[PDB]
C-alpha cells in the first residue's frame, strides 16, 4: 500500500516511516500528538529507513534501487556515500561503530566512519526474512543472526574484533524473532513454534531467562524488545495479544506480567518499550496504519489499557 | 522540644529530596543531550570528509 | 504514635545522618552537572568550528561547479 | 627559536593563552599552573600579530606583519581555510563571539556573520582609534561591542551586535579612554581614562553606573588591561606601573578601595592580565612584554599582596 516500513530508533526516541511518496521521522517524546520533525520526498518507495540514535546520519533503501544503500544527512538533504550488493538488501542495523547489511546469504559489517567494508561473513544459511539483530552498545558489540535455515541456532559475531563469539541453540524450531537489550549483554530469543522466548546472556550464552508465551494457539512471534533499562521484555506476533515480561527473579518465574488486547490481528507489526513523559509505555506500530499506545503499571503489571491511537502516515484524523 | 526537632529534620530531608531528584533529572536530560551533540558531531564530520572528497573529485574533473 | 518505643535522640542521629547523605549528594550531583555543562560547551564549540568550516567547503564547491557547468 | 614576541592574549574564558611571534603561532593550556604546555604551534605564517581564538574551538583568526590589513580565518586542526579578507587599513584588534566577528580599523568596525563571515554591518567615521581600544561581549543576550565615542571625551558607544543598532552611549569618563573590558555575562564594563585614577563600571545596557574603584587621587598612569573574574565578582586593572589592582564587586562600607594588590617585577612594560580559577584557586594571569607569564594567587576572601608563584617563557622555554 501507501505505507512500506516502519521502525523504532535504537533508543525509542524517534519513529521511521517509509512510503511511496519517501520517509518521515515522528518524535516520541508526547503520547497526545506524533510531531513530525522530518519528511523527505527525494527518494520514492522507501522500504527500509535506518537513524543513527537521534543523529542526522540516516540510511536508507528504495524498492526502485533494492540493492543500494544510500547514507545520507538528511538536516542537510545530502548523501554521504552509497554501496551496492550483489543481492536485495533484507535489513539495515547501525550503532555508533559499526553498519551491518543482511542480504539472504551473506551480511556485511562497515566502519560507520568512513563505510569500509571490514567483513563479510559469506554464504549464511538463507535468511529471506532478514531476520539479525545490532547490538546499541559500544562495548558489548554483536551481531545475532540464524546459523542454520532448519534449526533455531544462533550465532553470535563480535562486530569489533570480528570474530564468531559463540554459537547459542536456543530453539530446534527456526529463528523468527532475536532482540539485544540495551546494554548488549542479553539476547532475547523466539521460534517459528512460539512455544518459549528465552533470553541468554551475551557472549556466554547462559540462559537466563524462559517465558511461557500463553495459550498453546499456532503464532507467528514478529517483534521482542526491551526496555531500555533490560527489566521488561515484550513479544508480539500475528495474533491480538502483546505479553510483556519482567526480568526479575523473585516472582512467579516464566509467567507474563502484563498483557495488550491489539484491535488489529493477523498482521506484522513492531513494538517497542518506552518511558515517555515519566509513564511506561508499550508503542506498537501496525500493518493497519496506525501507532498504538498503551501504558504498563511498573509493579502490578496485568491488562494494559489503550491511551492513544496515531496514524503512522502523518495524517492528524 | 525534641520532636519538633525530628519535625524539623524530617521538613529538611524532604526538601532535599526533591532538589535531590531535580537534579538527578537536569543531569540525566543533560546526558541525553550532550549524546545527542556527540551523536550530531560525529553525523557532520563523517558528511564534511565525503564533501572533502567530493571537492577533491570537481576540481580535479575541472 | 502510641506505643512507639524508639527513642527521639536515635531518630534524630537517623535524621541528621540522612541530611549529610543527601546533601553530599546533592553536591556532587551539582559538580557532575557543572562539569557536564562545561563539557557539552566545549563540544558545542566544536561543532560551530566544523559547521563553519563546512558552510565554507560548500561555497568553495558552488562556485567550482557552477563557473564550468 | 620563536624570534622577536609579537602578541600575546587569553581566550574568551581563559583557558588558552596564544603568543603570536617571528616565527609563527602556538597555543597553550592554561589549565596547569606548574607547566604551561604547548597544545599547538603553527609556522605557516610569519610575523604573526593577531590571534584570535573562538574559545577552545578550532577556529582561529590570524594576522600578520607581513599583510597587515589581511585577516586569516581558519580550521587549524584540518588546515581549511575559511576566509581571507582584505580592509582598507591596518587591522588593529580581531574580536570574537559565538555570533560575530569584530574588525577594528582606526577609522571603522566591521560586524561579520561568524556562520558565513558575511558582512553585517559597518560602523563607518569612528573618532579615531588607533590603539584598536575596544570590547566584545561573550554572552548571546547581551551581545554588545563597545568603543570610543568621542576622540577627546571618554563617552563609550555601545552598539547591539544583533539589532546592528546602537544601544546606548555611556558618558564614562571626562577624558579619552584607555581601557575597556566586558564580564562574561555581558551585563558589566569596565572603563578607566588616560588619567587613570579610577575605575569604573557601568551596566550594560542600560547604562548606570554600578561601581567607581579609585587607585589614585592625583598620581595618574596609563591603565593598559581591564579583567573580569568569570563570575563578574573580580576586577583588575594593570598599568605602565609595577601595582596591579584587584577590585571586589560588593557593597562595602569602605566603598572604592583594591580588595587585593600584586606587584610585578617590571615597570613599564606592555602587559595584559587575567583573572582565572587554576587547579581549584583563584589566579591573576600577567602575560607582558619582557616575554613572561606571571601566575598570582587571589584569596577571594581575604584579599591583600598575593604572591608571585609560578612564571613562565611565553615562548614555551623551560626558561
Amino acid at each position: 500500500g501507501q505505507l512500506l516500513f516502519a521502525n523504532f530508533n535504537q533508543d525509542n526516541t524517534s519513529l521511521a516511516v517509509g512510503s511511496k511518496s519517501g520517509y518521515k521521522f515522528f518524535s516520541l517524546s508526547s503520547v497526545d500528538k506524533l510531531e513530525q520533525i522530518y519528511e523527505c520526498t527525494d527518494t520514492e518507495d522507501v522500504c527500509i529507513v535506518e537513524r543513527l540514535f537521534s543523529s542526522s546520519l540516516v540510511a536508507i533503501v528504495s524498492l526502485k534501487a533494492p540493492r543500494k544503500l544510500k547514507v545520507c544527512h538528511f538536516k542537510k538533504g545530502t548523501e554521504i556515500c552509497n554501496y551496492s550488493y550483489s543481492n536485495t538488501i533484507l535489513a539495515v542495523k547501525l550503532n555508533r561503530q559499526r553498519l551491518i547489511v543482511c542480504l539472504e546469504e551473506s551480511l556485511y559489517i562497515h566502519n560507520i566512519r568512513d563505510m569500509k567494508v571490514l567483513h563479510t561473513i559469506r554464504e549464511t544459511p538463507p535468511n529471506p526474512a532478514g531476520l539479525c539483530a545490532l547490538s546499541i552498545n559500544n562495548d558489548n558489540c554483536y551481531l545475532a543472526y540464524p546459523g542454520s535455515a532448519t534449526i533455531g541456532e544462533v550465532q553470535v559475531f563480535d562486530t569489533i574484533n570480528l570474530r564468531a563469539a559463540n554459537m547459542i541453540p536456543a530453539h530446534d524450531s527456526p529463528l523468527a524473532a532475536l532482540a539485544f537489550d540495551a546494554s548488549g549483554t542479553k539476547l532475547a530469543t523466539a521460534s517459528e513454534k512460539g512455544t518459549v522466548i528465552r533470553v541468554f546472556s551475551i557472549p556466554e550464552g547462559q540462559k537466563l531467562f524462559e517465558f511461557r508465551r500463553g495459550v498453546k494457539r499456532c503464532v507467528s512471534i514478529c517483534s521482542l524488545a526491551f526496555s531500555m533499562d533490560g527489566m521488561f521484555l515484550s513479544a508480539s506476533s500475528n495474533t491480538e495479544t502483546v505479553h510483556i515480561f519482567k526480568l526479575e527473579t523473585v516472582k512467579e518465574q516464566g509467567r507474563a506480567f502484563a498483557t495488550v488486547r491489539l484491535p488489529f490481528c493477523g498482521h506484522k507489526n513492531i513494538c517497542s518499550l518506552a518511558t515517555i513523559q515519566k509513564i511506561p509505555r508499550l508503542l506498537v506500530g501496525a500493518a493497519d496504519g496506525y501507532l498504538y499506545m498503551y501504558n504498563l503499571d511498573p509493579q502490578e503489571g496485568g491488562e494494559c489499557a489503550l491511551m492513544k491511537q496515531h496514524r503512522l502516515d502523518g495524517s492528524l484524523e | 522540644m525534641n520532636e519538633a526537632k525530628i519535625a524539623e529534620c524530617l521538613q529538611t530531608i524532604s526538601d532535599l529530596e526533591t532538589e535531590c531528584l531535580d537534579l538527578r533529572t537536569k543531569l540525566c536530560d543533560l546526558e541525553r543531550a550532550n549524546q545527542t551533540l556527540k551523536d550530531e558531531y560525529d553525523a557532520l564530520q563523517i558528511t564534511f570528509t565525503a564533501l572533502e572528497g567530493k571537492l577533491r573529485k570537481t576540481t580535479e574533473e575541472n
